[PDB]
RNA sequence: GGCGUCUGGGGGGAACGCGGGGAAGUGAAACAUCUCAGUACCCGUAGGAAGAGAAAACAAAAUGUGAUUCCGUGAGUAGUGG
RNA sequence: UCCGGCUCUACCUGGCUGGAGGGCAGUGAGAAAAUGUUGUGGUUAGCGGAAAUGGCUUGGGAUGGCCUGCCGUAGACGGUGAGAGCCCGGUACGUGAAAACCCGACGUCUGUCUUGAUGGUGUUCCCGAGUAGCAGCGGGCCCGUGGAAUCUGCUGUGAAUCUGCCGGGACCACCCGGUAAGCCUGAAUACUUCCCAGUGACCGAUAGCGGAUUAGUACCGUGAGGGAAUGGUGAAAAGUACCCCGGGAGGGGAGUGAAAGAGUACCUGAAACCGUGCGCUUACAAUCCGUCAGAGCCCUCGACGUGUCGUGGGGUGAUGGCGUGCCU
């Protein structure tokens, strides 16, 4: 059981969250986390690579000269692989790279990852990043300076709280996310993780039932 | 293009960094302008040819429009909604240049 | 049938569709039945999508379903087959 | 709902033919044309748009390094004389349409039910005909004629209307479901000649579309039809003014340029291949062309001493022995 203190931009604390024990005391399985991130990246990767084999190229559909009497070798098309202009043989093709990793392996990855960060005290919470309804990236940057010094960081802000997203978007390191599409690559690439409290509550009362 | 013939400019990049100059012609289709006193080249012309020292074109992103107050300043665009013009305007003062 | 007037059609198109015609090399270690394939190709007509479409249907005594089409499964199964 | 006239006709009723308030619906598949308002509704041009001539050094040029500041609903991208958030173009964001086009929105305009319905009750009539069905040849259905239904094509024959008819894998009786042979029907679905905007663990000039270069061109063929090759100066042409040799090409000086080991045959500039110099060796010798020993000469590093061996190293290498190319 790990406790977190919410934090405010104006220089105060509101309250404390008492995180679960089973989500955030999982022991990581490095092979599991490896497999899953590999799958994510593979499904990201698009298969725009195609080549024209011997049967799609232009021409070649006439035996260019005799079989015998000539002196030279035997040839059946002017577009075969050994020519210069000829067909690719076993080329790239447009294909899919997704692979079907299961729900339990995925979630085990995510819980183990959040545990790896929590044990090392890199999960910070916060009510908000901003004052009312006017984005200003200088605010959020100063607040993250208060709360953090590392290069890179993750931010979990919901959908409705658009101002925090619009604010912190432009920063160099930051990589913002909604907790409905919470994943593993984006967690592990970071060093610190900033949850909103609404986000934590949603995550927890969505998983726990 | 934020430069027109007749304007005055300050050179940024080149050996002639720190030069005032008057624009003579522009070449907007390729963003280059022939400023006076800068980019001096010893062209050979044979006739009765001769080694003659002529201008050559800056690229327009190596000159800042000199402010009306005599300092290198950016330029921007208000509207005089009555007359419907879009005046080129410095971003230190706001004046007409 | 002839004469006058009025409106249509006439051909082109990259694929996609519906109706009709319609092979062969290949596989079968030969081969004709079969398969390749009702594919390629050819024809006639379309449309921005087409065609099908409102039960002379399914089902099994369960008091059941309720136009059609396209996707997943049933199923490479029940079966068919020199 | 009121009436106008009509039920051949004046009179009581039942039933029509008109108009009227009304309702319903409408460019619907269910009838069809145009109308005028009309929405910051959309498309067809675009526009503004934050913040460093910042300092030292390098360098031809700073967009680099180091040190100082700033913007950020904008650190996507690209270019600019070398990796540029603060130079430029533009992005986040907000703006913008006289006219035409498309969406609905309306009011016109058009119909349309309104003269009406809910239920009762016993029997005649109708319920899509050369068809359904049966036989003969055939197609396709998981089904290759098999016991082979259903769906069907050509011929020949050929029925009834509700105790009717068709199906429930031959067929028969019972039960069940359904009511053919008249017609329309959107949405989900498939596709990209063209157009617009982007992405890439796709190529990067023998690759990628055949086509980065005049490309379906040149060239070939009578003809259908085949079907190629060639990208890069540099930051900007400042593309060598002038002189000398030469007929001219071409070159040497002088110059430009950061560099002409960048000269319009030009980034770099391999190998094969073609030659010029320097050292060794080779014209009495039988050589898969090398390898092991090695004389002699030439170069070099180092300890020393008037030149000299060495835990040396490298090029050639007289002469001797051994030795029958590579792959399938």
């Amino acid at each position: 059981t790990l406790k977190v203190d919410v934090k405010t931009p104006a220089g105060k604390t509101d309250g404390s969250v008492e995180l679960p024990a089973e989500l955030f005391d999982v022991e990581p399985n490095i092979a599991l986390m490896h497999q899953v991130v590999t799958a994510q990246l593979a499904a990201k990767r698009q298969g725009t690579h195609s080549t024209k084999t011997r049967g799609e190229v232009s021409g070649g559909g006439k035996k260019p000269y005799r079989q015998k009497g000539t002196g030279r070798a035997r040839q059946g098309s002017t577009r075969a692989p050994q020519f210069t202009g000829g067909g690719t043989v076993h080329g790239p093709k447009p294909r899919d790279y997704s692979q079907r990793t299961p729900k339990k392996m995925i979630a085990a990855a995510l819980r183990g990852a959040l545990s790896d960060r929590a044990r090392n005290d890199r999960i910070h919470a916060v009510t908000e990043l901003v004052e009312g309804q006017t984005p200003s990236t200088k605010s959020a940057k100063t607040f993250l300076g208060t709360l953090t010094e590392n290069k890179k960081v993750l931010v979990v802000i919901g959908r409705t709280d658009e101002v925090g997203a619009k604010s912190v978007r432009n920063l160099p390191g930051v990589h913002v996310i909604s907790p409905d599409q919470l994943n593993t690559y984006d967690v592990l690439n970071a060093d610190d993780v900033v949850f909103s409290v609404e986000a934590l509550n949603a995550y927890i009362s969505a998983n726990s039932k | 293009m934020k430069v027109h013939k007749g304007d005055t400019v300050l050179v940024i990049s080149g050996k002639d960094k720190g030069a005032k100059g008057k624009v003579l012609v522009a070449y907007p289709d390729r963003n280059k302008v022939l400023v006076e006193g800068v980019n001096r080249i010893k062209k050979h012309t044979a006739v009765s040819g001769g080694i003659v020292t002529q201008e050559a074109p800056i690229h327009v992103s190596n000159v800042m429009v000199v402010d009306s107050d005599g300092k290198p300043t950016r330029v921007g665009y208000r509207i005089d909604d009555e007359t419907g013009k879009k005046v080129r305007i410095a971003k230190t003062n706001g004046k007409d240049i």
